[PDB]
């Protein structure tokens, strides 16, 4: 009672009904690096300009 | 002018000018330290984006 697959069908993604878990890290990692503090707040103005050995702006 | 003015002037330019020459020390520091440790915005050389990595299934899977 077999029936030979049509054109298509063993290429199918399937799912798959599973009782083992899901691995919460596959890829054996450790913990990433914490990144740079990013910029905050508001953009005030140079204090005193430059500051560029005699130009007050 | 007067001694007054000539005087409270001169105290405006040393308020000033001594603001700037703290601020070019801090400068100086935060730019030794942020070089130092590269932890800051500054001397953020660049690494590679990981938005360019595939992490599809891929035809063999120890990867
Ligand atoms: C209600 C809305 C409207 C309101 C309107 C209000 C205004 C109404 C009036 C309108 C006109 C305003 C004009 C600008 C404001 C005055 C600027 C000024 O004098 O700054 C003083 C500035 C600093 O003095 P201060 O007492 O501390 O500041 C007074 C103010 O608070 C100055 O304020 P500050 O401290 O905020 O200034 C910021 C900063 C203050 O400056 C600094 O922090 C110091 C660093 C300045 C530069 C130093 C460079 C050093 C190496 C190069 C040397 C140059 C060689 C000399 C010239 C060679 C021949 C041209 O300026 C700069 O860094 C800019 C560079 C200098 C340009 C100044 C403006 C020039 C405009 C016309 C150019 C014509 C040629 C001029 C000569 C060319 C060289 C300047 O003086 C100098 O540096 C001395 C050099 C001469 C400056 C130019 C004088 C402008 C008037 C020229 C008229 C005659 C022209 C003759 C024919 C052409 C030449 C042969």
């Amino acid at each position: 009672g077999w029936v030979r697959p049509d054109l298509g069908e063993l290429s199918k993604v399937t799912k798959v009904k599973t009782d083992r878990p899901l691995p919460e890290n596959p890829y054996h990692s450790r913990a990433r690096p914490e990144p740079n503090p990013e910029v905050e707040g508001d953009l005030k103005p140079a204090r005193h300009g430059s500051r560029l050995f005699f130009w007050t702006m | 002018d007067a001694p007054e003015k000539n005087y409270e002037r001169t105290m405006a330019i040393l308020q000033i000018e001594s603001e700037k020459a703290e601020l070019r020390l801090k400068e100086l520091e935060v730019r030794r330290l942020m070089r130092a440790k590269g932890d800051g915005p500054w001397f953020q050389y660049p690494t590679i984006d990981k938005a360019l990595i595939d992490h599809s299934p891929k035809a063999t899977p120890d990867n």
